[PDB]
Formats: structure tokens, C-alpha cells, sequence
């Protein structure tokens, strides 16, 4: 698992010094910002009609009550542009604290203690997270537990060995052919099915699909001793 | 989910078939490029968003000709082939009753960019979730597809919510029927009553009042003489046309303003909505939440989703 | 008729296509309008007959090109419309050019709309195909048999949130 | 005006160009020719009066 985590990390690691698009998430809201502010600077070029786009200009050339109305058009177009700008940095600010939210939920959770919640801390069973600062952001490295290999196993839902119906308390059973052992989903795991393992509820007669095996009572060896 | 896609073209909607109304434009600049980048931007938030919330696995899964599932009758939910376009009996009534005025709208200059994912592409990835989630369970999209019983699958969910398995399999037959009859329920109820799809009815509600607005405001005087560019160009001089396309200009835009910020803002609440559809398919349709009433009333123990116009229905089974 | 003419019908001036009109007008009505409230159809003044007017410049243009230090190569899209002016294609978003359509399915690269993708590859050249949805897997159902890992792998995801 | 390159390009107003799909403008019919189409009248306007 060790071996696994490491090389995880470095993969990591290599992926983000070779591939920069990785980080695209926050070079989306760079360059966002980096447009809007460019787009606010040059509206200043503008002439919105105006005989020019230049403050000073005007003032130079006009008397004061035609300056007065070529300023007035100067004014409407930067406002509208001022104000388009904070419409759009107050959209952006919104989705941007909402992606914060999530974010704390996603450290207080994930990182701080276990989150149960499926793909919320990524893909597969979640154990831990590791926050990383990121200009403008944060970069969360998410430990899962991922099956890699699986094997194809008969089983069944329930054992008879007495004629009361026995139930896994935890895991499944399954036989690889030659007896049927007691196993997590999660991982194989053979254990000697037992009363210790299972309870008792219904019958064979109820459950749909039950079969017949021999259950381990672990009182046997030292009742007879 | 998703939001119907718009790309309004700021120099046709407003100075169509005009050169002199485009030459004004160009006098106040970057006003149309930054209004046409944000509804393009807006586009591809809502493909964002589909993509998200509708794919969540690298792999399509199907279910097999014979199917026992213990007493459940997923056909209704599951994809028939026979139809033209797969899809469900379910989503026949979600398409079917949630709703030229296209036409119109492009002749002025609002292109309806069509969805990068299709309806049967979408009802393509319900069937693949609908597939894992009874054969796979919660383990097809944890890793490697894992086959597991659905018997076995429900005895899990059971254990997860407090209630011993035991009470599944001696059920059995009683919750078949159970579930079989809150399906035929919801199939009927969606087919009497159209309003069950409201929440999606609203949003395209929104969107034609939207773009039927953005259409008339181009007929209003905005101060000016007329309404047309063409009659102002044969009537006026330039100098005194140029006063009135500015006008004209003036009130477009402002419109178109107003229509885009609008237009961003359930934009930002469709996204917000499809973060709670990709969380909700991530944890009631995939695995298994502890969440209380995030699923629905009752303890969740899973939820079979289904493909609507511009958005997703879940079904979620709860004990 | 069925061209894209500037007219000056009865002191109104536009462009659009003049096309017989299926529309019955009344004998009193002259000028016709859409939904919009724009120019719809108008009858002539000399001969008495009603044509329909459709704005030009059908659907828009969209450029489909790779990353500039990988090629130069770009196909052209006509949102919406059939090849008119124009290597010729179409599919479900329009005219396409300069785009070679494979039937091959493969991962979403550049995309087109309504579940078309392009991608820059192999002697390279930018090609049209269907969205893949992923690999097709066929999972194996039965009562009696059950999958359970014998082995797994712990890994690490990157995720970044602003 | 060169190729759809050049106009991503200038729509953009940048030379770099990234991967993947951008609009630039519409789809442009010019007009064939001019029609001109009024009432036949040949009475002047009784300007005199």
C-alpha cells in the first residue's frame, strides 16, 4: 500500500510538471479575470459616439456646454462598461463562492475526518485528501481504495444446515468450487462460515436460492474436551 | 441540468442588414464581442454541466436478454429497443410533455445552438447507469465492475440503513409487488397529470419569455422615429439617420444587456442545480447515501434516473 | 424568386428571398409580419400576388482548428444550414468542411454539436466522427455468482476547485 | 480574411489559437441584384395648387 500511495504521488507529480493543463480550473478563472480587466481597460479607447474616446481631449477642444454633452455620452459609455464589468465580476464571484463552499465541505469532510459520500471526494471509496495551496485555489489530492482485479465466484444467500436459514452478519459467501466461504464485497477474504459469522432468522424453506452447507460451531472442540 | 443553448449574434440582432448601425458599433467597441464570448461562454457552461452530471462512468454497461432481478419489472425504466430512439416508457411521457417561434427568433439574428450530447445519447447513459446499478450495484463506479446478485445488492442497501437483510429475503415476493405498483403509480401519475415535470417547464418557460422578449424589443422606438434601421437609412440624412441608429442602438443594447445578465444568472442557478443533480447521481443512483431527505423521504436505498428535455428525473426507492 | 435580392416594395426597403407565398392574404391586406413583428410577405403593387420574404444569411460559421504549433488545419461549420457555397460533408450540426467523417467512434476532442466530435489524427488531418460514450462492457448477471476483488490499488486523484 | 485560421485568429486577437471550436461571425449571402417594384400611376401631383 506504501509502494502504491508513493508511486501515486510521483505519478502526480510528473503529470503536473509535464502537463500545465492540469490546472486549467484556475487558469479558466485567471484568464477570465485577465479578459474582463483588459476589456475594461480598452472600453477607455472607446468613442461611444463621441467625437473622441479622450477625456482631456474633449475638454480641449469643446466649449463647456458642448463639452458638457460630449462628456455626458463619455460618462453613459464607461458606466455602462463599469457596470457590465461588476455585473460580470459579481456573477463570477458567486460561482466562485459557491465553488468555496464546496471546497470547505470538502476538506472538513475528506481531509479532517472519512466522507461516505460517493465520488464527492473522487472517484472510488474514499480514505483520506490531501489539501495542496494553489494560486487563487486549492489542489486536493484524493486517496481512494480502487478494486483493480476481480474473480468471478459462485454464491448464495443464505446456508442450511439444520433447517433454519443462516445470514452473513458482514460480507458475502462465496465458493471457489470446493466449500463456501465467508468474504467482505470489498475484498477476498475466505473465512470458515460460523454461528460466530452469521445468525439465525426464517427458514430454508422462505429464502429463495439457499443451499446446504456445514456451519463451524467453534463450541464443538470444546464441548467434546 | 442543462439550459436551452443561445448564441444571439449581437451584430445581426441589432444591426441587421446595416452597414452604417455596424460602423456605430464599432464606435463603442468591445460591447458586442464581450456579450457574444459570454453567451458562447454560457454554452459551453451547459455542456460542462450535461457532460458532468450525465456521464459519470468511462464505460457502457447492458443488461441481458434474460433478466431476474428477484420480482422487479424494470422495463418501464429500462430502454426498449424496438423504438426508434432508445429510450424508456417512462421518458416517452418526460419528452412528450414538456414543450414558429424558432424560426422567428433565428430570422433575428438568435441562434438555438443545438446540444453537444443528443437525447438519445442521454437516454444512452440512463441505460448504462440503470445497467450498472442492477447488475454492478454501487461497485461499478468505485473501480472495476463487480457483478453482484440484486438480491444481495438490496440485502447490503438494507444492512446500510439499520435494517437486517433478514427481512429482504423472506419479502421478497411482497416488495416485487410493492415496487412494481409504485412504478405503474408513477407511470400513471406522469401520464394524467403534465404538470409533474413542472420544474423543467418552468426553465423553458423562462427561456421562451426570455427570447421572445430579446425578439420584441427590437420592434420598440427605443426614442427614435422608427424601429427600423432600413426606413431610418431612407429617410434621414446621415447625419440625423446616424442619431437615430444610435438611439435605436442605444435601446438594443441595453436590452441585450439585460437579457444576457438575466440570461448568466439562471445560468449560474442551472449550474448550481446540476451540481446537486451530479451529487445526487453520484450518491442515491450509484452507491448508496446515508443523507437524510437529500434522496427523499424515507431511508434511500437507490435511485433509477431518467433522461427529460433540458434536465434529468431521478426515481428514487426509499424504505 | 428564390434568390437573395435587395427589394423596395411599396416604399419598404430590406433584403430577403422572394418566394410564392402559401399565406392567403385578405383583398384589403397589403403588408404581411412574422411573430417578431419584422417584414413577413408583401403584395405587389402592379401585379396583385403575395411573396414571402426571408431575411439571408442563414444559420452562422464556426471554426474548427487544433492547437496552432500542432497544424494549421481547420474545417469550417455552418450552424444549422446545408451546404450552399463551399471536401463537402454534413451531419447533424450542418454543413461541414474541411473535415474528413469517420464512422469509427472515438473520444470527444474538439466538439461539433449534437453528439459530433473532431479530433487531429492520423499524415494528420482533422476528421469528423460520433461521440464515444466509452468502452462497451457487458457485465455477466446471475443469481448464483458474485464478483469479489482479489486484489486492489490504492491511488491518488487530482482535483482542483478555485 | 485569409482562412478560418486567420479569422479565429483575429476574432481572438491573438496568433495562439488553442484546441477546440470558437465562432467568429455569420453566415453572409450578399444580394443578387436590386428590385424595385411600385404603383403604376402617370399623374403628377397637382404641385401647382
Amino acid at each position: 500500500i506504501a509502494n502504491q500511495f508513493n508511486s501515486a504521488i510521483g505519478k502526480i507529480q510528473d503529470s503536473l510538471s509535464s502537463t500545465a493543463s492540469a490546472l486549467g480550473k484556475l487558469q479558466d478563472v485567471v484568464n477570465q479575470n485577465a479578459q474582463a480587466l483588459n476589456t475594461l481597460v480598452k472600453q477607455l479607447s472607446s468613442n461611444f459616439g463621441a467625437i473622441s474616446s479622450v477625456l482631456n481631449d474633449i475638454l480641449s477642444r469643446l466649449d463647456p456646454p458642448e463639452a458638457e454633452v460630449q462628456i455626458d455620452r463619455l460618462i453613459t459609455g464607461r458606466l455602462q462598461s463599469l457596470q457590465t464589468y461588476v455585473t460580470q465580476q459579481l456573477i463570477r464571484a458567486a460561482e466562485i463562492r459557491a465553488s468555496a463552499n464546496l471546497a470547505a465541505t470538502k476538506m472538513s469532510e475528506c481531509v479532517l475526518g472519512q466522507s461516505k459520500r460517493v465520488d464527492f471526494c473522487g472517484k472510488g471509496y474514499h480514505l483520506m485528501s490531501f489539501p495542496q495551496s494553489a494560486p487563487h485555489g486549492v489542489v486536493f489530492l484524493h486517496v481512494t481504495y480502487v478494486p483493480a482485479q476481480e474473480k468471478n465466484f459462485t454464491t448464495a444467500p443464505a446456508i442450511c444446515h439444520d433447517g433454519k436459514a443462516h445470514f452473513p452478519r458482514e460480507g458475502v459467501f462465496v465458493s471457489n468450487g470446493t466449500h463456501w466461504f465467508v468474504t467482505q464485497r470489498n475484498f477476498y477474504e475466505p473465512q470458515i462460515i460460523t454461528t460466530d459469522n452469521t445468525f439465525v432468522s426464517g427458514n430454508c424453506d422462505v429464502v429463495i436460492g439457499i443451499v446446504n452447507n456445514t456451519v463451524y460451531d467453534p463450541l464443538q472442540p470444546e464441548l467434546d474436551s | 441540468v442543462s439550459m436551452t443553448k443561445t448564441s444571439v449574434d449581437c451584430t445581426m440582432y441589432i444591426c441587421g442588414d446595416s452597414t452604417e448601425c455596424s460602423n456605430l458599433l464599432l464606435q463603442y467597441g468591445s460591447f458586442c464581442t464581450q456579450l457574444n464570448r459570454a453567451l458562447t461562454g454560457i454554452a459551453v457552461e451547459q455542456d460542462k454541466n450535461t457532460q458532468e452530471v450525465f456521464a459519470q462512468v468511462k464505460q457502457i454497461y447492458k443488461t441481458p436478454p434474460i433478466k431476474d432481478f428477484g420480482g422487479f419489472n424494470f422495463s418501464q425504466i429500462l430502454p426498449d429497443p424496438s423504438k426508434p430512439s432508445k429510450r424508456s416508457f417512462i421518458e416517452d411521457l418526460l419528452f412528450n410533455k414538456v414543450t414558429d417561434l424558432i424560426c422567428a427568433q433565428k430570422f433575428n439574428g438568435l441562434t438555438v445552438l443545438p446540444p453537444l450530447l443528443t437525447d438519445e445519447m442521454i437516454a444512452q447513459y440512463t441505460s448504462a447507469l440503470l445497467a450498472g446499478t442492477i447488475t454492478s450495484g454501487w461497485t461499478f463506479g468505485a473501480g472495476a465492475a463487480l457483478q453482484i446478485p440484486f438480491a444481495m445488492q438490496m440485502a447490503y442497501r438494507f444492512n446500510g440503513i439499520g435494517v437486517t437483510q433478514n427481512v429482504l429475503y423472506e419479502n421478497q415476493k411482497l416488495i416485487a409487488n410493492q415496487f412494481n405498483s409504485a412504478i405503474g403509480k408513477i407511470q400513471d401519475s406522469l401520464s394524467s397529470t403534465a404538470s409533474a415535470l413542472g420544474k423543467l417547464q418552468d426553465v423553458v418557460n423562462q427561456n421562451a419569455q426570455a427570447l421572445n422578449t430579446l425578439v420584441k424589443q427590437l420592434s420598440s422606438n427605443f426614442g427614435a422615429i422608427s424601429s427600423v434601421l432600413n426606413d431610418i437609412l431612407s429617410r434621414l440624412d446621415p447625419p440625423e439617420a446616424e442619431v437615430q441608429i444610435d438611439r435605436l442602438i442605444t435601446g438594443r443594447l441595453q436590452s441585450l444587456q439585460t437579457y444576457v445578465t438575466q440570461q448568466l444568472i439562471r445560468a449560474a442557478e442551472i449550474r448550481a442545480s446540476a451540481n446537486l443533480a451530479a451529487t445526487k447521481m453520484s450518491e442515491c443512483v450509484l452507491g448508496q447515501s446515508k443523507r437524510v431527505d437529500f434522496c427523499g423521504k424515507g431511508y434511500h436505498l437507490m435511485s433509477f434516473p431518467q433522461s427529460a428535455p433540458h434536465g434529468v428525473v431521478f426515481l428514487h426507492v426509499t424504505y | 424568386k428564390n434568390k437573395c435580392v435587395n427589394f423596395n416594395f411599396n416604399g419598404l426597403t430590406g433584403t430577403g428571398v422572394l418566394t410564392e407565398s402559401n399565406k392567403k392574404f385578405l383583398p384589403f391586406q397589403q403588408f404581411g409580419r412574422d411573430i417578431a413583428d419584422t417584414t413577413d410577405a408583401v403584395r405587389d403593387p402592379q401585379t396583385l400576388e403575395i411573396l414571402d420574404i426571408t431575411p439571408c444569411s442563414f444559420g452562422g460559421v464556426s471554426v474548427i482548428t487544433p492547437g496552432t504549433n500542432t497544424s494549421n488545419q481547420v474545417a469550417v461549420l455552418y450552424q444549422d444550414v446545408n451546404c450552399t457555397e463551399v471536401n463537402v460533408f454534413q451531419t447533424r450540426a450542418g454543413c461541414l468542411i474541411g473535415a474528413e467523417h469517420v464512422n469509427n467512434s472515438y473520444e470527444c476532442d474538439i466538439p461539433i454539436g449534437a453528439g459530433i466530435c473532431a479530433s487531429y489524427q492520423t499524415s494528420q488531418s482533422i476528421i469528423a466522427y460520433t461521440m464515444s460514450l466509452g468502452a462497451e462492457n457487458s457485465v455477466a448477471y446471475s443469481n448464483n455468482s458474485i464478483a469479489i476483488p482479489t486484489n486492489f490499488t490504492i491511488s491518488v486523484t487530482t482535483e482542483i476547485l478555485p | 480574411a485569409l482562412d478560418p485560421l486567420s479569422e479565429t485568429k483575429c476574432t481572438l486577437k491573438s496568433f495562439t489559437v488553442e484546441k477546440g471550436i470558437y465562432q467568429t461571425s455569420n453566415f453572409r449571402v450578399q444580394p443578387t441584384e436590386s428590385i424595385v417594384r411600385f404603383p403604376n400611376i402617370t399623374n403628377l401631383c397637382p404641385f401647382g395648387e
